[PDB]
DNA sequence: GACAGAT
């Protein structure tokens, strides 16, 4: 009885429930943290992950998100551009990322600049928040210094736009 | 032993100018048997022999193309017959001017022809229209010889004309064949579609009685531009966006209005947080300062397209009225040829002397005298299409000598001419960047160091703004108020005449002498209505036609078929494709579209029932 | 009766 998988997760993020971790194991041989991470990348988070983000995160009364947490992008919109000309160059690009874990949702705003995240970033892509992230008016202020685009590949309904 | 050499120009003005240049001044001018074209005679040297030179001028195209009898009748032939089994013959344009008989009687006894016609595609077609009328009248050749000649020229200066006369070539039959193929395709397609539409929509709808419904390679795309703008206007949803702006109150007497670097947001809550973490602050810090020097570049030489756009926008004249005024000014001798695509001054052009004539006019006497005394600036290099030099003034005029509407056109042309020769506009662009809490702001100014062409064209100036206060990095200025503004995106407006000419020029729809006409035709057929600001608003008849074409066959409205057909016709000019083969294939391609149009005309009829 | 485009 050595759940070194859960041990490594408790140190390197990836809040996943018991059902999720047992469903992301491709073989009943032993702990393979690397391939669990790979399968989680290839799998949707909404059905496997546990609940990490505090309740009422989308409102006030919360100021900081502490700790490294992996979260799944579900929608991305350029706020600084109209719904018609989404690629307009009349304003600096600002992205409103709808982000989630298995249960609770949250919204983040591209504050400084993020080249890694683009408008064509596929939904299901996973992002790791590191350090203390500032939550202002219910928005996670995301910059290039606290955002690691881990990458992923999950079914694309975006292809049908 | 003497020989007569006949030269033919495309217009009496060019005929007279070239005769005066080539004769060194000896010419005897007498009008011919038409009352509009004169003959200038002199004596010179040609091909190592003394010759007598006769210069004459055609007036535009000698001949147009029309159907034979029983086919010009509206109700006697099916329009579908106007593609293959409809003979076409070249008849005379302006039959009042005898033209053909005039050339025949002035070519009797001639031993050489030097065609001095325009150096464009239509010029060669007019050259061969002259040749098929003069060639069977001249004397027989002996031992080969090169009786037919062609002089290539764009400028009407002494040196340019002498060089053109020293360098003589031969006419190109392939360009004439290309122009003839274009004329045939255009005539057949337009006549067939116009006849079918007019006969169909007049016997069904009583409102369209005695109304012409015309289709053409240019009218239909020109109307489609306006209809597409109307589609954008109708299918537009305003969107609400918020802009955050702040005021800084340095030196207790000014209030700089700072601009937000991220120009706009489309989320109410995002704008709210941006205001929330900014409003409760009282010190604004300075992070950057720029004093970059910039130049506003002088205009290129004036061409007919730019003249028409400025006439429609600033002066307030339609393209047809502007063209008529320019033609009257050119006839009276005040401006050059008014239909040019060239924006590059000829190398031998006399800029300084032409600018010397406009030194006594009170409006720009000081500027011209300053330019001539302190040296002029080399004009910009632009396109040098070899048809005509750009529109430039060549006579001093005053508001009394000219009218109330020709003077405005003349004033712009002469103001444009001085601007091209004048210097550039050099201005500073100061920028100060402010940090108000987490967020940034900028304040952009502009001050003029030395106006150049601006003093001749005051409307193309740099607006006067007070200089931004001096400040370096680390300077702290109290901030008065930061406030969020709610704004909505504005729907676009209807196409202006200036905008339409750009799209017509870009897509190759119409020519320099046909852009005013095509805009006027669609106005006369009640397709578009001219509104305030020279805007073209599509009518109900205009919308149903363009929309109906999209349902039936889009290949009749898109502004790409005209370039596609011209590219195919360009193969005749280069000799890669035969004349008959391209004409037969292109007509056959359009013939099946006509049959599809006729058998699928219920698409338009659905859209016609709602209105008429 | 008219048409196309272009000079
Ligand atoms: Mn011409
Ligand atoms: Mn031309």
């Amino acid at each position: 009885m050595a759940q070194v998988a859960g041990a490594a997760l408790s140190q390197a993020g990836w809040y996943l429930s018991d059902e999720g971790i047992e469903a992301c194991t491709s073989s009943p041989d032993k702990v393979n943290v690397n391939d669990i991470i790979l399968i989680a990348l290839n799998t949707d988070l909404r059905t496997i992950g546990k609940k990490f983000l505090p309740s009422d995160i989308n409102s006030g009364k919360v100021e900081k998100l502490e700790g490294p947490c992996v979260l799944q992008i579900q929608k991305i919109r350029n706020v600084a551009a109209p719904k018609d000309n989404e690629e307009s160059q009349a304003a600096p690009r600002m992205l409103r990322l709808q982000m989630t874990d298995g249960h609770i949702s949250c919204t983040a705003v591209e504050f400084s600049y993020m080249s890694k995240i683009s408008l064509n970033t596929p939904p299901g892509t996973k992002v790791k928040l590191s350090g203390i992230v500032d939550i202002k008016n219910g928005f996670l202020l995301l910059n290039d210094s606290n955002t690691t685009v881990l990458g992923g590949e999950v079914e694309h309904l975006i292809e049908k736009w | 032993v003497m020989k007569t050499v006949l030269m033919v120009a495309e217009m009496p003005s060019l005929a007279q100018s070239i005769a005066k240049i080539l004769s060194r001044g000896s010419l005897s001018s007498h009008k011919g048997l038409n009352g509009a074209c004169s003959v200038h005679e002199y004596t010179g040297t040609f091909a190592g022999q003394p010759v007598r030179f006769k210069m004459t001028s055609v007036c535009g195209h000698v001949m147009t193309l029309d159907f034979l009898g029983k086919y010009n009748k509206w109700d006697k032939v099916d329009p579908a017959e106007l593609f293959s089994q409809a003979p076409t013959e070249k008849k005379e344009a302006n039959p009042k001017l005898n033209m053909v008989k005039f050339l025949q009687v002035e070519g009797r006894g001639c031993d050489y022809i030097v065609l001095w016609l325009d150096c464009d595609k239509e010029g060669e077609n007019i050259c061969f229209e002259v040749l098929d009328a003069v060639l069977p009248v001249m004397n027989k050749a002996h031992g080969g010889e090169k009786t037919v000649f062609r002089a290539r020229f764009s400028s009407i200066t002494d040196t340019d004309i002498c060089n053109a006369m020293a360098c003589l070539g031969e006419p190109d039959h392939n360009e004439a064949l290309s122009v003839d193929a274009r004329q045939e395709l255009d005539l057949r397609i337009g006549c067939a579609f116009t006849r079918f539409q007019t006969k169909y929509f007049q016997g069904k709808y009583g409102d369209l009685d005695s109304s012409l419904i015309s289709f053409g390679p240019c009218q239909t795309p020109t109307l489609g531009f306006c209809v597409e703008r109307h589609d954008k206007i109708q299918s537009f949803k305003p969107e609400t966006y918020w802009v955050l702006q702040a005021k800084v109150n340095t030196d207790k007497d000014r209030s700089l209005l700072l601009d937000w670097d991220r120009v706009r947001v489309f989320d109410r809550e995002i704008a709210q947080m941006f205001l929330n973490m900014t409003k409760l602050e009282k010190e604004a810090q300075v992070e950057a300062t720029s004093r970059k020097e910039k130049a506003k570049q002088r205009p290129l030489a004036l061409n007919t397209v730019e003249m028409l756009r400025v006439a429609s926008s600033s002066l307030g004249m339609g393209p047809q009225h502007a063209m008529q005024t320019a033609e009257r000014l050119y006839t009276q001798g005040y401006i050059s040829y008014p239909r040019t695509e060239t924006t590059h001054y000829p190398e031998n052009f006399d800029l300084k002397g032409s600018l010397r004539q406009q030194a006594n006019h009170p409006y720009w006497a000081d500027t011209v005298k300053r330019l001539l005394a302190e040296g002029i600036n080399r004009p910009r290099k632009g396109h040098d299409a070899g048809d005509h030099p750009p529109i430039t003034p060549m006579k001093s005029a005053t508001e009394a000598e000219l009218g109330g509407d020709a003077w405005r056109l003349y004033e712009y042309i002469t103001r444009h001419f001085i601007a091209t020769v004048s210097h550039d506009c050099k201005y500073l662009q100061s920028t100060i960047s402010f940090r108000i809490g987490p967020e940034l702001f900028t304040c952009s100014g502009k001050t003029v160091l030395s106006p150049g062409f601006t003093e001749v064209m005051p409307w193309q100036s740099v607006p006067l703004e007070e200089s931004l206060p001096t400040c370096q990095r680390g300077d702290a200025f109290p901030v008065g108020e930061v406030k969020m503004l709610e704004k909505q995106t504005n729907p676009p407006d209807y196409l202006t005449e200036a905008e339409l000419i750009t799209l017509m020029e870009k897509h190759g729809i119409g020519t320099d002498a046909s852009i005013p006409v095509h805009i006027n035709n669609i106005c006369q057929r009640n397709y578009v209505t001219v509104e305030s600001g020279r805007r073209l608003k599509p009518t109900n008849l205009g919308i149903v036609l363009v929309h109906g074409y999209y349902k039936i066959d889009a290949e009749l409205v898109l502004p790409t078929i005209r370039s596609a057909v011209e590219k195919q016709l360009n193969l005749i000019a280069q000799g890669k494709a035969d004349y008959r083969q391209v004409l037969g294939h292109t007509l056959d391609v359009f013939k099946r579209k006509f049959h599809y149009f006729v058998d699928s005309i219920a698409g338009m009829d659905e859209l016609m029932e709602v209105s008429f």
